[PDB]
RNA sequence: UUGACAUUGUGAAGAGAUUUACUUAUUCAAUGAAGCGGAGCUGGAAUUCAUUUUCCACGUUCUAGCAUUCAAGGUCCCAUUCGGGGCUGAUCCGGGUU
RNA sequence: GCUUGUGACGGCCCGUGAAAAUCCACAGGAAGGAAUAGUUUUCAUGCCAGGUCGUACUGAUAACCGCAGCAGGUCUCCAAG
RNA sequence: GAUGGGGAAGCUCCGUUUCAAAGGCCUGAAUGCAGGCCACCAUCGAAAGGGAAUCCGGUUAAGAUUCCGGAACCUGG
């Protein structure tokens, strides 16, 4: 056989992201002894617009506590941050949309973003626009706050790690269809090269376990194991069970 | 005075950039230096075997120095001072005076390892100076076992390389003398009862007992004020 | 053309003002005003909050 | 005791960087001048084209060392030929040999000069 | 992928004819390795074996300013024509960067 | 009217549309600073110098590739009635 | 794509600010000590990207925004 298309892509090459225009990453502030003990004042410079990312992203000054200097971060806006308005950093800041908490200081049913999954990695958690992790409760014991995350299952992660208060901006941005084929285009021309996609089922033996032809059909079962070997994996993959389930 | 003010910066959170302070504590330290501080940590903690944990008993500067004084007195043979007993007694003595009587007989400190070892598996030294500080430790470690066994009085003490000035090299381990001077016979014995104290006699106390722990500073105050205080 | 800006007068670089090139005109004016209006203010919320601290 | 670190950064300490004393030389002498005025200037380019450049142009046309830059052109011109040189200009011939055009001031005839160095 | 053996040290219970101590190996994360760990200053109630008696606070939030010169002030030395040094300002103790 | 540059604008995106060298500017106040004088070289004028390699010509139904002076292939500027 | 480095029997592989003690400016006292700031970072990579600055007229068998005549400009002293 060959070497089927979905094991090409660990070489980087083609496959890697298309980076040149976009901001810099986006992450947090530094967990330093600012926010940790008191809060940080900082303007939002502006928000604007990241390449291959449809979350907008916000800029925000700092002045450097340890040096006469600017600092800025680069946050994603949460919807309803703003250019001008002035964002609260530490366990000392306010409760306000913006601002950046730690989670055990927040009262549970707070709706939070880009939160840390463990304290001062400067954020993972419901970065994407449009999404919110809710506090659903707290710890006495070793600084544990728990969440549920947008995927549904809750986490349980320290009571010091952070997250700015707020829902990314960026809206009901999947609901608009793409409409047509340039549309997906230029989506993964600022992304990376996924598209357009090749069914296997399509493709000759060689390329593919699906390449069987002579008719269009996969020949054998569409759900393969975990434990399969590289090169063996390609429909549905863990599947635990498939069909249409319809459940809310 | 009165053409000025008093204006204090308020140097705390949001404010004021910070004043400078001692980091010598938060520095990055260079490899090197991390090592031979953390091989002593490591070395601090764990658990010591008794015949390495043997030593960190030192002697007092109080009794070292004044033993180190009698060795002092005692120093070998230097460069200049060997000019002046072979250049005159190998000449005084050529066809003339007494073969090896011509120079009076010396009294010194009696330096090297293989040097002192063969002396207390003969018997033939009475004061031993092992100091703590020695890599590898093997060199060392089996003499204050065996220096018991031998009889020899023996003394753990700093300074291996405060050892060697008395010898006239940078370093020493071991310094041990054997003769000494016929009026010093009163501090020898007097220096030999008073150093079996620490280490002669005591020392089988030292081998049942172990060493090492030491939990260090953020761990001790954290047992400290869970069990003796509130848990 | 920016190099050029080497070949010329310092009174083409700027105009005659607090920030004479950089922030303009009716931004440094904006500049002065905030600037006094938060000064005042500050002092005003240092007193009225020790007057709470003193009488009670 | 202990020190005041201002810095947490820390940094490799400066260290004397003590001058060279070779105690055996390199070379046994030094090299002569190579590329010296008789090596710069080559020989002059004849052609009837750069001879019409000589008594019209007040220019004399040297071939010249391939290693040799308009600055050793006209100091070994100067040198050589006792004259002043207003301006230079070299190209490379296609065989691989440098042309040099070296322009004479006013004070000078180019033509004399020229057949000074007998050639006319 | 699963088991074993070795990296592999220190402890405690409670079970058969397995749950969880400790940090120094090793593993992850952050930093231009700044503010950790314990104790103390001052302010309020704890309150009456009128104390050792514990808890609490202990610099920034109307504003698209400003924030840098080993710090002004205060308090000591020097002959100080002019600048010059110590300590305070900014508690202490450990050097375990977090 | 043609080519073209610029001024003011309108629309398009789940696409919002390089980097660095370089140059000027501001805030700041370390500093030097005059009277029988000391100040400024971002105002005018005046002095000297600027190396090295490339530079021809074809660029195509003949100068490149395609065994060739091959009806093929090979990026671009100017454009009259 | 070197460098502390870490792989690989090795030819060599990974890495480009990383688990590294990674310096090079301006001033005074002809040159060292005393000042002092500042310090994440070799280099290669565009004759269509960025970019200091020239024009006209004349001239050859064959070169010219290059030569000549005239008029300029830019960088560096
Ligand atoms: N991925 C590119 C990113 O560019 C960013 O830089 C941003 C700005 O600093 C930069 O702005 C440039 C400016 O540098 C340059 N000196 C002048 C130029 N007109 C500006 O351009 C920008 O602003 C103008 C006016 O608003 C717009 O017309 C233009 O579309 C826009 N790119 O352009 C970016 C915004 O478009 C950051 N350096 C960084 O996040 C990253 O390198
Ligand atoms: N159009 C906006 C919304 O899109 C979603 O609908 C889409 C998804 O729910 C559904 O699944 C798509 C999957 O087909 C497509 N190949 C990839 C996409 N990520 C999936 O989405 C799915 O996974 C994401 C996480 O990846 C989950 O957050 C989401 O709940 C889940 N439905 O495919 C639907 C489109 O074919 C909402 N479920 C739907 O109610 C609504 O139309
Ligand atoms: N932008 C201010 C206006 O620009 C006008 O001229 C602008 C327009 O002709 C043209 O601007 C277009 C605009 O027309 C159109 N409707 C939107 C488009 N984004 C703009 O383009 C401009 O901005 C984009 C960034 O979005 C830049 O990448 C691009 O280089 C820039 N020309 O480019 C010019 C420079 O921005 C006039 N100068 C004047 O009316 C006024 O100054
Ligand atoms: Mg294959
Ligand atoms: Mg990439
Ligand atoms: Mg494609
Ligand atoms: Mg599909
Ligand atoms: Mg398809
Ligand atoms: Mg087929
Ligand atoms: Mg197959
Ligand atoms: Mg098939
Ligand atoms: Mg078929
Ligand atoms: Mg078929
Ligand atoms: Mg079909
Ligand atoms: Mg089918
Ligand atoms: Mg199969
Ligand atoms: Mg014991
Ligand atoms: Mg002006
Ligand atoms: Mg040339
Ligand atoms: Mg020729
Ligand atoms: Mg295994
Ligand atoms: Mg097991
Ligand atoms: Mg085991
Ligand atoms: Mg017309
Ligand atoms: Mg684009
Ligand atoms: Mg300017
Ligand atoms: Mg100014
Ligand atoms: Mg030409
Ligand atoms: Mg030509
Ligand atoms: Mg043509
Ligand atoms: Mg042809
Ligand atoms: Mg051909
Ligand atoms: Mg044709
Ligand atoms: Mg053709
Ligand atoms: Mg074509
Ligand atoms: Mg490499
Ligand atoms: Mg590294
Ligand atoms: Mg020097
Ligand atoms: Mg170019
Ligand atoms: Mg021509
Ligand atoms: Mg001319």
């Amino acid at each position: 056989g060959r070497v089927i298309r979905n094991q090409r892509k660990g070489a980087g090459s083609i496959f890697t992201s298309h980076t040149r225009l976009r901001q810099g990453a986006a992450k947090l502030r530094t967990l330093d002894y600012a926010e940790r003990h008191g809060y940080i004042r900082g303007i939002v410079k502006q928000i604007v617009h990241d390449s291959g990312r449809g979350a907008p992203l916000a800029k925000v000054v700092f002045r450097d506590p340890y040096k006469y200097r600017l600092r800025e971060e680069i946050f994603i806006a949460n919807e309803g941050v703003h250019t001008g308005q002035f964002i609260y950093a530490g366990k000392k800041a306010s409760l306000n949309v913006g601002n950046v908490l730690p989670l055990g200081s927040v009262p549970e049913g707070t709706i939070v973003s880009n939160v840390e999954e463990k304290p001062g990695d400067r954020g993972a958690l419901a970065r994407a626009s449009g999404n919110y992790v809710i506090i659903i409760g707290h710890n006495p014991d070793e600084n544990k706050t728990r969440v549920r995350l947008p995927s549904g299952a809750k986490k349980v992660i320290s009571s010091d790690a952070r997250g700015v208060i707020g829902v990314i901006a960026g809206g009901g941005r999947v609901d608009k269809p793409l409409l047509k084929a340039g549309r997906a285009f230029h989506k993964y021309r600022l992304k990376r090269n996924s598209w357009p996609k090749t069914r296997g089922v399509a493709m000759n033996p060689v390329d593919h376990p699906h390449g069987g032809g002579n008719h269009q059909h996969i020949g054998k079962a569409s759900t393969i194991s975990r434990g399969a070997v590289s090169g063996q994996k390609a429909g549905l993959i863990a599947a635990r069970r498939t069909g249409l389930l319809r459940g809310s | 005075n009165p053409l000025t003010h008093s204006t204090p910066k308020n140097f705390g959170i949001g404010q004021a950039v910070q004043p400078k302070r001692n980091l010598s504590r938060y520095v990055k330290w260079p490899e090197y230096v991390r090592v031979q501080r953390q091989k002593k940590i490591l070395s601090i903690r764990l658990k010591v075997p008794p015949t390495i944990a043997q030593f960190q008993y030192t002697l007092d500067r109080n009794t070292a120095a004044e033993t180190f004084k009698l060795f002092n007195k005692y120093r070998p043979e230097t460069a200049a001072e060997k000019k002046e007993r072979l250049t005159k007694e190998a000449a005084a003595v050529a066809e003339g005076k007494s073969k090896q009587d011509a120079s009076p007989k010396p009294y010194a400190v009696k330096y090297g390892l293989n040097h002192v070892v063969a002396l207390i598996e003969n018997k033939k030294a009475k004061l031993v100076l092992i100091a703590n500080d020695v890599d590898p430790i093997e060199l060392v470690v089996f003499l204050p076992a065996l220096c018991k066994k031998m009889g020899v009085p023996y003394a753990i003490v700093k300074g291996k390389a405060r050892l060697g000035t008395l010898v006239n090299q940078k370093t020493s381990a071991v310094a041990a003398l054997t003769e000494v001077r016929a009026e010093d016979e009163a501090a020898l014995a007097k220096l030999v009862s008073t150093i079996d104290a620490n280490f002669a006699d005591k020392y089988d106390e030292v081998k049942k007992h172990w060493g090492g722990g030491i939990l260090g500073n953020k761990a001790q105050a954290k047992m400290d004020k869970r069990a003796k205080n509130s848990d | 053309r920016p190099r050029q800006y080497a070949t010329v007068s310092k009174t083409h670089k700027t105009v005659s003002r607090a920030y004479g090139g950089s922030r303009c005109a009716n931004c440094v004016k904006e500049r002065i005003i905030r600037a006094f209006l938060i000064e005042e203010q500050k002092i005003v919320k240092k007193v009225v909050k020790e007057q709470t601290e003193a009488a009670k | 005791a202990l020190k005041v670190r201002t810095s947490a950064t820390f940094r490799l300490p400066k260290t004397l960087k003590l001058a060279r004393a070779p105690k055996y030389a390199s070379k046994a002498v030094p090299h002569y001048n190579r590329l010296d005025s008789y090596k710069v200037i080559e020989q002059p380019i004849t052609s009837e084209t750069a001879m019409k450049k000589v008594e019209d142009g007040n220019i004399l046309v040297f071939q010249v060392s391939m290693k040799a830059n308009k600055y050793q052109i006209k100091k070994a011109v100067k040198e050589l030929y006792e004259v002043d040189v207003l301006k230079v200009n070299t190209l490379v011939r296609p065989n691989g040999t440098k042309k040099a055009y070296v322009r004479l001031t006013a004070d000078y005839d180019a033509l004399d000069i020229a057949n000074r160095i007998g050639y006319i």
